[PDB]
DNA sequence: TCGGCAATTGCCGA
DNA sequence: TCGGCAATTGCCGA
């Protein structure tokens, strides 16, 4: 894992890569929080779980609606476009 | 430094690092994302960013189409 | 383009 | 909680 929580991290003991957290941080009963590469910021992993779980509605729901994968702007394959300030 | 694209980890070459896609890859126009060394697979230079990003497209075609926070 | 070494890391054992 | 070495990875420089 290039992914090992703040805590973790610091007290030097191996992360249990789950969300919405790791092992330890549950049963030591913190919050689990994941130094975001890039950007560089914190990230409570959960806050991606719940994230995730949001899109999760939005696939059902606008899918539902007769949608389903949708055009962005930060983005995944080396193979998409690429982003621009402001403007999409 | 903390973490390089998948062009200039390729490419063997400084990146700059930044938000969302280093001026390397900037410049350039080719698009910049992050690579998984774990799955070889090319993955954005942020999840939440690319979460956060994500949603927001599905919420406003949602809102074309009537809907909400569902 | 890359050899190859600096610097980071995850995380073991004490 | 750390010394601390293994893996990993940034990146000079040619
Ligand atoms: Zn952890
Ligand atoms: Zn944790
Ligand atoms: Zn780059
Ligand atoms: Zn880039």
């Amino acid at each position: 894992s290039r992914t090992a929580c703040k805590r973790c991290r610091l007290k030097k003991i191996k992360c249990d890569q789950e969300f919405p957290s790791c092992k330890r941080c549950a049963k030591l009963e913190v919050p689990c929080v994941s130094l975001d590469p890039a950007t560089g910021k914190d990230v409570p992993r959960s806050y991606v779980f719940f994230l995730e779980d949001r899109l999760a509605v939005m696939m059902r729901v606008l899918k539902e609606y007769g949608v389903d994968p949708t055009k962005i702007r930060g983005n995944i394959p080396a193979t998409s476009d690429d982003e621009p300030f402001d403007l999409k | 430094s903390r973490t390089a694209c998948k062009r200039c980890r390729l490419k063997k070459i400084k990146c700059d690092q930044e938000f969302p896609s280093c001026k390397r890859c900037a410049k350039l126009e080719v698009p910049c994302v992050s690579l998984d060394p774990a799955t070889g697979k090319d993955v954005p230079r942020s999840y939440v960013f690319f979460l956060e990003d994500r949603l927001a497209v599905m919420m406003r075609v949602l809102k074309e189409y009537g809907v909400d926070p569902t």
